[PDB]
């Protein structure tokens, strides 16, 4: 399969996380965004979809 | 009811399809493996998206996983799958703001003429 | 369909509304037959100055509460798995409410002014701010409005099946993401479940015939004909009074879906209709000076984005932007929902 090895960051309102990421990249982000949300968050604002 | 309702991304050869199949929760791996590869590649073992792949010796039920969560077929790494260290960020709005810079782009040139 | 559990704590109260009616001075007569009218007038303008940016305040606050109920569908992948994910309890002005895209809703404060005389015989610049505002002022702009489920029985959608789809996956989504299991069933009988404009409702924990299992997981509401839906159906719904008349039991005004254009929805429901059913059935065969604008039967056609009641004659439209999603997003929001369940 494919695979792709990326860095991401959350700015959002407070100091963020920079973490690698080993993501499959062979399908639409709406199915990993919940993968990056779970990662690089240690886990209302009226919340908001984040890509 | 012994079974999780998961939806397992194929080895993509014409791109990823989201097969949905039911697996059994209590069984160890090396059972239902054979089985989810006959069943999503018409013919090593799951992972979440981006987490470590599981254990061949053990049960969906005991790593945990739900009738929602996505799971993408990988091989196990050849090593010891490593940790991801979370390097602490104090300021984001330096990236963006030199990001968004470019040392005598074409615009700089657009800019002189 | 859930293989974890979820508990129903105290619904986050939305940003506060009120229904405060602001009352409005008339505007002042007329000399009864220049300094002294150009203050006066002066004195009004103000007056209406500031009583124009409190009831844009209330209007302002009735959208934001509007659009914590309601949000964007986009919006509705970051809902589950969180303190908001069914938050709608049948003590709420928004229960059984789906948003089916922005359009100018009455202001829900309603402006008035005190019955004096409403003549011409009125200051000419006055009167006509007045008018001017009041006439603007009705509404709130693009607001989220939608469709009350309580207060409707069947939703017949004309139009093309794509959008059909689009807007009825909308609504289903809207009301699964935020509704208990116990208070909200979804049922489909399309001609086709192979595929992904409703193949998504196979995770939904909502959908499952209670305390039944058929197959793999929980028996499932999606079948392939209302004859056979009506029979997975009968012994959830078979109990209930006729749809107009009240219940004092505790009940899920469930949904019902029939993607088939050809299908009767006399086949689920009776003509009357039962309590607590939503038959959002779409077909094709237009009306014609069918005149019926009783909002418990709508008729409803999508055509580019703008969904459009038959009323009494000619098709009036009822929203601007009609919403709409993806199988895709769906299909998200259905696996994220299928973590739990209390049903």
């Amino acid at each position: 399969m494919p695979i792709v090895r990326v860095a991401v960051l959350a700015a959002g309102d407070d100091g963020g996380r920079l973490t690698e990421m080993a993501l499959p990249s062979e399908l639409p982000l709406r199915e990993i965004l919940p993968a990056v949300q779970r990662i690089v968050q240690p886990a209302a604002p009226n919340p908001v979809r984040l890509s | 009811m012994p079974i999780v309702r998961v939806a397992v991304l194929a080895a993509g050869d014409d791109g990823g399809r989201l097969t949905e199949m039911a697996l059994p929760s209590e069984l160890p791996l090396r059972e239902i493996l054979p089985a989810v590869q006959r069943i999503v590649q018409p013919a090593l073992s799951l992972a979440p998206i981006g987490g470590a792949p599981f254990s061949l010796d053990a049960t969906l039920d005991t790593v945990g996983v739900v009738d929602g969560d996505l799971l993408a077929l990988q091989a196990v790494p050849s090593g010891p799958p490593a940790p991801r260290i979370v390097e602490d960020i104090a300021d984001a709005a330096v990236i963006f703001s030199e990001a968004r810079r470019r040392q005598w782009g074409p615009t700089h040139i657009a800019r002189g003429a | 369909m859930s293989r974890l559990i979820f508990e129903h704590q105290r619904r986050l109260t939305p940003p506060t509304t009120r229904k405060g009616t602001i009352t409005i001075e008339p505007p002042p007569q007329l000399p009864r037959v220049t300094e002294e009218v150009d203050a006066e007038r002066a004195d009004y303008l103000r007056y209406l100055s500031v009583v124009r940016d409190n009831v844009r305040a209330h209007a302002a606050e009735q959208r934001a509460a509007l659009e914590w109920s309601h949000p964007e569908p986009e919006v509705l992948a970051t809902i589950p798995g969180t303190r908001r994910q069914w938050e709608r309890d049948p003590r709420d002005r928004d229960f059984l409410v789906l948003r089916a895209g922005r359009h100018d809703v009455p202001l829900d404060a309603a402006l008035k002014v005190k019955d004096t005389a409403d003549e011409i015989d009125l200051e000419p610049v006055a009167h006509s701010a007045l008018r001017g505002l009041l006439d603007v002022q009705r509404t709130v702009r693009d607001a989220p409005t939608g469709l009350d489920v309580a207060k409707l029985a069947r939703i017949t959608v004309i139009g093309e099946a794509d959008e059909a789809r689009a807007a009825i996956r909308a609504w289903i989504a809207q009301a699964v993401t935020w509704h208990d299991p116990t208070m909200l069933g979804v049922a489909l009988a399309a001609p086709d479940l192979e595929s992904g404009d409703w193949s998504w409702l196979k995770w939904l924990p909502h959908v499952d015939v209670p305390n039944e299992a058929d197959g793999v997981g929980p028996a499932r509401y999606l079948t392939t004909s209302t004859a056979e839906l009506r029979e997975r159906l009968a012994p959830a719904l078979a109990d209930r009074p006729l749809f107009p008349a009240e219940s004092g039991a505790a009940l899920k005004h469930l949904l019902v879906v029939l993607d088939d254009p050809d299908a009767d929805p006399d086949d689920i429901a009776r003509k009357p209709g039962l309590t607590g059913v939503t038959v959002i059935h779409r077909t094709t065969e237009l009306p014609n000076r069918e005149q019926y604008p009783d909002p418990e039967r709508p008729i409803l056609r999508v055509a580019d984005g703008r969904i459009e009641r038959w009323q009494v004659g000619g098709w009036q439209p009822c929203v601007d932007v009609a919403d709409a999603m993806s199988a895709a997003e769906a299909a998200h929001i259905a696996r994220r929902l299928s973590r739990w369940d209390s049903n």
